[PDB]
């Protein structure tokens, strides 16, 4: 029982993309190759998100 | 396309100038043939008769309503008033820069600003803009989308406004459309056609909404003055330098308009 | 122990390498003009888009530059101070900007007993309080006043009157007797250490008038001193929110001090 | 052609009457002399000149000193006067007489200006075409001459180069000279007491240079101003060269 | 010279390497009242000079009560020794004061009328000081609805302090709270315990050793700077302090934060 709670504003997409690109530093080649070999599917992709 | 040059090779009358000035300048000069006198002096400097066009505006605010710069080179003598710093900065940002503008229909759609180069430019007799930010579910933040009295006011009976709101959030606008029109304008770059000469106080034009930058381009000049005759003699005598400061428009094409060309 | 400050760092010229808090100090004029109960909540929501999580942006309100200059406090990692230009308060703005933007190390100054002298160009006397009235009498090598009897304060040369914040600079290497009104004022002997990247100043209105150096031959305009033309406080706040990225990029939070005081006190 | 391999000076301080009136001390000159002595200036080397106003100071300012420091109190209504005075005392000028009653004058190049001083200088100019007839004015009738100054203690008039002019200066209380700006005068430095950093010492509109000899300080007490000057005298001197 | 970085420090285990400071002594008004001598500060200064402290280096600060002293205990001094009198009914007050003056706290502001607050770590507390603090908290579930309390009505909030001059609140970590501090008199800050403050030592003059400066109930560390003595005469207490100043200083150390090598590490 209260006035509708406005959902929080999410983020600016430009800066979101900037941070996402900046995350590329924390990537290990061998482990990334293993993750690429593992076939991500509708379950595996979204299970741990 | 690529333009290849050389860094060792030695490489060894058709333009119009427009002087925009306030009414009080002519009022003080008080000589019905002062424009003809200035034309002859420009001729002495090397400008054929009729190549210089004199335009009179009454005020900065009035001139700011859809400025119409129609020469190959334009020089705007803008007087200074300590209560009009933002108005002068807005006018300088409008004319010294090139804007790609599209129409905005506030009464139907919501709008947002894509990036730092995009703003809302409102012009008319009286612009009273109020804004209300919205969230993902189209509910106002700090305002009620239906009651415009709660909106946040960013202008008040302004002849010219260059409004900049937070990017990436929808807004609902309550700009008075009867006496004002608002457009979504993206700044492309510099308009080299026009130079501004502030005839007055300090150098205060901030033509960048970014708070960290207030660049002073070569086309933003300043002169102290006590006689408009002296101001105009200065402009005529140093016309060569002003033209060297300016450059011809590089804009490919835009809406057609009248021009004063040869 | 010393974080190895004495050791060197060798970096290469080729190898590719590729919750902070934000305080906003503003005058009461801004709140009055905004005239909204939840404008702080609105600005918090808008900052959330620029990436500052809720609970990280705080808004401090001060009645005037004069009042805010009375022992200003720096609370957040990034402190942005909006200063309203007033043509009659240029020196007050300069003094406040110097105090906040530059780090200071101050020692107590018991004036009823001791003569004091400025040592180098980095030393000043910073006095703060409700009303700081300072009269200085320089002394020659014999401890006699120069143009002022030591015993009588009416002959002392006034330097400040009923000022909230004073940064007094006198001739270095000469003793002074100060008849400072200690009832409502506290005066300390300070030294300027260096810039404080924690704090940035945004001046609304005006014509770029801020000298943050005692030296008259230098009026540096650092990257943290900014100016904007203004006619609506909503427009000013939207500008700050929309460009918080640039302001933070120009600032640096490593200067965050343990205490909120504008100066480091040493007894 | 010089080839290279890769305590004896006087200082003058020019202050307005307002400073002395505020200080309200009879021996402040002696106090500042002793302070300068501590700073390293032998007694008898620092002089203090007073001027009523910027307007009155602009009437033939004489700066006899190895180093000159002019404290100029800012006023928003007098920006042009401040700029004129600053240009006149910060640049070297080679001047020649002008006899408006006998000759028509023109300005050869960008360095040529007309500098006029006196109790009250009202200058009116009539440009003449190649045929020696007024443009927008009548040579016989001076009421049609265009007015470039009015009751000014100092004026630096610039007119279009290469056109003859007939002048109607009020020579009864003014004197006008044809001057050329040879360059900078490093002997003089100006400190602007308060203001907004507004000084255009170049007649060109595209240039408003801020040389090192032009300084500005925020102020609220003239004693603080003078103490600042004394304390940082070394920097002020280093900012300017030496000559008398 | 390389401030702000952490370069490894290398030293040898087989090499032999064959006054200027300032001391501040905080005591209650009861001590001065019992001593009943005007020149007692001068006498202690002379005795400290005998022990090796140049005159003018020993400051004597007087506080009326533990409760009053707890309100912003500013100790700016190379070495600080606080003689606090034990009271059986003030164990938590003594512990709070000791924690505040013996640990380093990095504090951020708290505007409880705009934000809910959660403590993210075991080192994060809410420290509130002032004339009268009355903290009342309402934990909120993931819907921002109070748990056992009503977000709209404060009277249903759960009270964790009442007219406290100083209090260090510790709520369950990771859960949002709505606070109802009496900000009209008391200010609350979100503080994080950086570590020990070597500048300050506290001597409890009275009952047993009850101070614990750790919120964790499983540990009640008794560090070097927490000392305890029995007493019947304040003159005897001060004589003990003067005579064993060397031991006290050796137990203490210069404040790490104020060392000129802490620049860009939360001081100088
Ligand atoms: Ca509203
Ligand atoms: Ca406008
Ligand atoms: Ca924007
Ligand atoms: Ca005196
Ligand atoms: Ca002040
Ligand atoms: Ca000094
Ligand atoms: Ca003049
Ligand atoms: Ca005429
Ligand atoms: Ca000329
Ligand atoms: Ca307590
Ligand atoms: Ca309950
Ligand atoms: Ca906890």
């Amino acid at each position: 029982n209260s006035v509708t709670v406005r959902q929080d504003l999410e983020r600016q997409l430009g800066e979101l993309r900037e941070e996402f690109n900046a995350l590329s530093q924390e990537i290990a080649m061998s482990q990334l190759i293993d993750l690429a070999l593992l076939p991500l599917d509708m379950f595996s992709m979204f299970s741990g998100i | 396309l690529p333009i290849t040059g050389s860094m060792d090779i030695a490489y060894a009358l058709t333009s119009t100038l427009c002087l925009y000035y306030p009414t009080e300048a002519a009022t003080e000069i008080n000589d019905n043939s002062w424009k003809d006198t200035l034309s002859q002096l420009f001729l002495t400097k090397g400008w054929p008769t009729g190549s210089v066009y004199f335009k009179e505006y009454t005020n900065i605010a009035s001139f700011s309503v859809d400025p119409q710069l129609y020469c190959d080179y334009n020089v705007v003598l803008m007087k200074y008033d300590a209560t009009l710093q933002l108005d002068m900065s807005e006018l300088a940002d409008l004319i010294l820069n090139e804007w790609l503008c599209n129409p905005m229909d506030i009464t139907l759609y919501y709008y947002q600003q894509t990036d730092e180069a995009n703003k809302w430019i409102s012009m008319g007799s009286s612009c009273t803009i109020k804004v209300c930010p919205l969230n993902t579910q189209t509910l106002g933040i700090g305002c009620l989308t239906t009651d415009a009295t709660t909106f946040e006011e960013v202008a008040t009976a302004e002849k010219l406004v260059i409004t900049d709101v937070v990017d990436g959030v929808n807004h609902k606008l309550d700009v008075t459309t009867a006496t004002c029109t608002i457009r979504n304008c993206k700044k492309l770059g510099p308009r080299e056609n026009v130079a501004v000469i502030q005839v007055g106080g300090s150098d205060i034009l901030d033509i960048t909404a970014d708070p960290t930058t207030a660049p002073q381009t070569e086309r933003m000049m300043r002169i102290n003055w006590k006689k408009w005759w002296q101001v105009f003699y200065t402009v005529v005598d140093y016309v060569d330098q002003i033209i060297q400061v300016m450059s011809k428009r590089s804009r490919s094409l835009n809406s057609a308009a009248f021009y004063y060309r040869v």
